C-alpha cells in the first residue's frame, strides 16, 4: 500500500 | 516556516498519532458499520431441529421408490409427533422439521392426500440440514474486530445476542475560517464569497456515518478561533477547520494552536497538489487525545485532504483494522502532465463493457455521476514527464461505486 | 402454478413496472443521494472578483522586474481601496482581491525585501525579481463560475461536492425526486424475534433485521412492520398497513399448494398484480414481484424467500435497483466488475450468487473475489462486498478454477 | 449490461 500514485510497469 | 512534509509521512503520521476511541454498548440494530470490541459465540445450534431443504416428502431411504401412505404433515412452527414406519411418508415444507424415522427428504416434482408415487433414487440426508449445519452451538460466529454490514447485524439476530459491545464513533465538528466567507444563504457582498467548505466536508464525513457538529464561520482572528476551537474540543473528538491564510504572522490558528492552546503540530505543510497547505495537530486533554485538522480554504483541497487524511483518522477511531482506503488499478481516461508534486484529482470511475479495468475520467465536466475515486498521479520524473490516454494508474475509491 | 421466469427476465421486469417517484423540496444539507429534479443556475461569478493564486505581490507587468514601494496589504474580505501605479505593488494572500492597477501576481519566493520600517515592522520596498505576462497566478471574475450558467443538470445524483456546489451558488432548496419508503415484515410461524429465547420448531426471525440494515445502507427510510403469522387475515392487515404508510413493501418467507396464503392474498384481498413468481436462479428460487396500482400510485411489493442467504441476495439483484429507480436515478442497475476467482467451484445449472468478499492486492490489477459459499463458517474480519455472479452449467464449463476472470457485483459502499 | 455473470475462453 502507498499513498502517493504509482506506475505500472 | 514549517518544513515540508513527504506526503508519506503526513499519512503515517496522521495514523500513527490517532488514537484508536474506547467502546460502548449497542443494540444489534445499530451495527451498522460498528466494529466488535467481542467476540460473539452462539448459544443454540442452527437449525435447532433437522430441517428440510424442499417442499416435499420426508421418507425412508431403505424403501427405494414405491408407492407410501401419508401420515400427515409436517408443520412450520412445531415438534413434529408422529414417525415414520416403512412404507410411509410425511409432507414437508421447507424448514420444516424432519420427523423420527425419516433419513432423507424428496421434492414434490420427483412425485386431505393420502398416497403418494415417490420417484426417489434418494441418498441417506438428501435435501436436509442437520442440527446445528449452518451453525453449532458454542461456537464464534463474528470474532473482534468485525467491522459490520447488514449480514453481520442478521447473524446477531440469529444467534440471538441483541447487545454488542463495539468501538464508539467519533463525533467532528466542523467551521470555516476566513474573513471573505458569508454563509450560503446570504446574497454576495463586496470582496466576499460564499462558504461551501462547510457543507462539502460535514456531508463528506456524514457519508461515513459519523456524528458531526456545525460551528459554523469564524473570524480570523485569536479571539474568535480560541473561542471555536475551545467549543469544538468540549463537543468533539475531531475538530476540522477549512480556510484561513498562513504567509508570516497572520496565521493566527497555528499560533493559537501552540500559545493558547498549547497543542502539537506535527506538520503544516506537505509535498501534495491541492493540498499543500494543510495542518494535523493532537492536543493531549485530561488524558483524552483529541485531534485537529486545518485544511486550505481551495475547495478541492479540502474535499481532497478530507479523503486522504480525515477519513482514515476516522476509520481508526472507529476501530477499523485497516483504516487505510481502497486503492484501485485503473485506466487513465485523458492526458496529462506530471507536477513535481504528487498529484490528487477527482474522478469518475466506470466499469465498461467487457473490458477488465475501469476507466478514471478526471474532472480535472458534467458528469451526471458524483465523483467516484481520487486519481493518484505520480510526481514528476525524468522518465515520466507526462501520461497518456490508457496507461494503467492507481485510484483511490472514495465512495460508492 | 406460477412460470418458471429468466433472470433475465425478472430483472427486467422489475425495472420496467418500477415507478419513478415524484418530487420534493427540501434544503441542500439533505441532498445527499438525492437525484435533481430541476437544472441549477449560478446568480454570481466565481470568483466575484479577480483572486490572486499565490501569496505574494500584486504588480504592473509593464514594470517588469525591479524595485517597487508596497503600498499595503489587500485584506480577505474587503473590496480593495488603493490603487496601483507604476513602480508599486501591494501584499496579496492567496484568497485576496487583485486591486485595480495590477495585472498580474508573483509569489513571496521570486522576491526578496528591500526595507522595512521597522515602526512596527511593516514591509516598505521589495524587489522583484522575475518578469510575469500579465494574467499570470490571477484567477479572473468568473474562471471558476461564470454568472447565470447551468452548475449542475438535471438527474444529477448528488455527493458531498454537488452540495458544495448548492452552497457555493446560493441555491439553498432545491426540488429532487423522493426517497422511497420501505416496509419489511417476515412471516412464518417458526419465527421468534431475535430477543426470545428458541422455543421447540422455531427459530429467530433474521431476514427482518437483514433487510432493513441493506436499505437502510443505502440511505431510505424503513418501517418495521415485524413478524407476521403465515395467514390471510394476518396478511391482508400487515399489507394494507404496509401500503398506507409506504412506497414499497417487502416480505420475506412464508410457505409456497394452497398455503402459499401470500400469493392468494395478493390476487383475490388486494387484487394487485403478480409480475413474476419463481425465477430460475440460485438461490432464491421462490421470489415473487408484483405491483398495486392504488389512487393512481404504483406501490410494489417483493416476497422474497425465507432463507437468510436468498433474502440478502435477491434485495441486493432486484430491490436495490427498484428502489434506486424510484429515487430518480437515470441507470438504477448495479455495477458489475471483473475480478479473478479466489477458490475453485462446480456450477450449478441455475445462475447462482455468492456473497464474497473483494481484495485489491498491491499492484495487481484486477481484484480477487474470494466466495463465502453459507451462513457463518468463512470468518473474515470483512464484511461482503460483492455477489460474485456465477454463471449456468454448460458442457464446456462443468466447474471453474481459481484465478478465472468473473462478473462481481458491488453491493455497499466499500 | 449482463445480470446473470458469464465466462468465456482464452485458450
Amino acid at each position: 500500500f502507498n499513498i502517493v500514485g504509482t506506475t505500472y510497469p | 516556516p514549517f518544513p515540508l512534509t513527504s506526503m508519506d509521512k503526513a499519512f503515517i503520521t496522521v495514523l500513527e498519532m490517532t488514537p484508536v476511541l474506547g467502546t460502548e454498548i449497542i443494540n444489534y440494530r445499530d451495527g451498522m458499520g460498528r466494529v466488535l470490541a467481542q467476540d460473539v459465540y452462539a448459544k443454540d445450534n442452527l437449525p435447532p431441529f433437522p430441517a428440510s431443504v424442499k417442499d416435499g416428502y420426508a421418507v425412508r431411504a431403505a424403501d427405494g421408490p414405491g408407492d407410501r401412505f401419508i401420515i400427515g404433515e409436517s408443520q412450520a412452527g412445531e415438534q413434529p409427533t408422529q414417525t415414520v414406519m416403512p412404507g410411509q411418508v410425511m409432507r414437508v415444507t421447507t424448514g420444516a422439521p424432519i420427523p423420527c424415522g425419516a433419513d432423507a427428504v424428496v421434492q414434490v416434482e420427483d412425485t386431505e392426500e393420502l398416497e403418494v408415487r415417490i420417484l426417489v433414487q434418494a441418498r441417506p440426508g438428501q435435501d436436509i440440514r442437520p442440527i446445528g449445519h449452518d451453525i453449532k452451538r458454542g461456537e464464534c460466529v463474528l470474532a473482534k474486530g468485525t467491522h459490520m454490514g447488514p449480514s453481520e447485524i442478521g447473524l446477531l439476530a440469529t444467534v440471538g445476542v441483541t447487545e454488542v459491545e463495539v468501538n464508539k464513533f467519533p463525533v467532528v465538528a466542523v467551521m470555516s475560517t476566513g474573513n471573505e466567507l458569508l454563509n450560503p444563504e446570504d446574497d454576495l457582498l463586496p470582496g466576499k464569497i460564499r462558504d461551501s467548505n462547510r457543507s462539502t466536508l460535514l456531508a463528506t464525513i456524514q457519508e461515513h456515518g459519523y456524528p458531526t457538529i456545525n460551528l459554523g464561520i469564524v473570524g480570523d482572528n485569536p479571539d474568535d478561533l480560541l473561542n471555536a476551537l475551545n467549543e469544538g474540543i468540549s463537543r468533539a473528538d475531531v475538530i476540522i477547520t477549512s480556510g484561513g491564510v498562513s504567509m508570516g504572522e497572520k496565521d493566527y490558528l497555528k499560533q493559537v494552536l501552540d500559545i493558547d492552546l498549547h497543542a502539537q503540530i506535527h506538520f503544516g505543510r506537505v509535498f501534495m497538489k491541492p493540498g499543500l497547505p494543510t495542518t494535523f495537530a493532537t492536543l493531549d486533554i485530561d488524558g483524552v487525545r483529541k485531534i485537529i485538522f486545518a485544511l486550505p480554504g481551495n475547495p478541492v483541497s479540502a474535499v481532497v485532504t478530507c479523503n486522504l487524511f480525515v477519513v482514515p483518522a476516522l476509520r481508526k477511531m472507529q476501530g477499523i483494522l485497516d483504516p487505510r482506503p481502497t486503492i484501485i488499478k485503473a485506466r487513465l481516461s485523458c492526458d496529462v502532465k506530471l507536477d513535481p508534486r504528487p498529484e490528487y484529482h477527482r474522478c469518475i470511475l466506470t466499469w465498461h463493457h467487457q473490458e477488465p479495468l475501469p476507466w478514471a475520467q478526471s474532472t480535472g465536466l458534467m458528469s451526471m455521476r458524483s465523483a467516484n475515486g481520487l486519481l493518484m498521479l505520480p510526481p514528476k520524473t525524468e522518465q515520466y514527464v507526462e501520461l497518456h490516454k490508457g496507461e494503467v494508474v492507481d485510484v483511490m475509491v472514495i465512495g460508492r461505486l
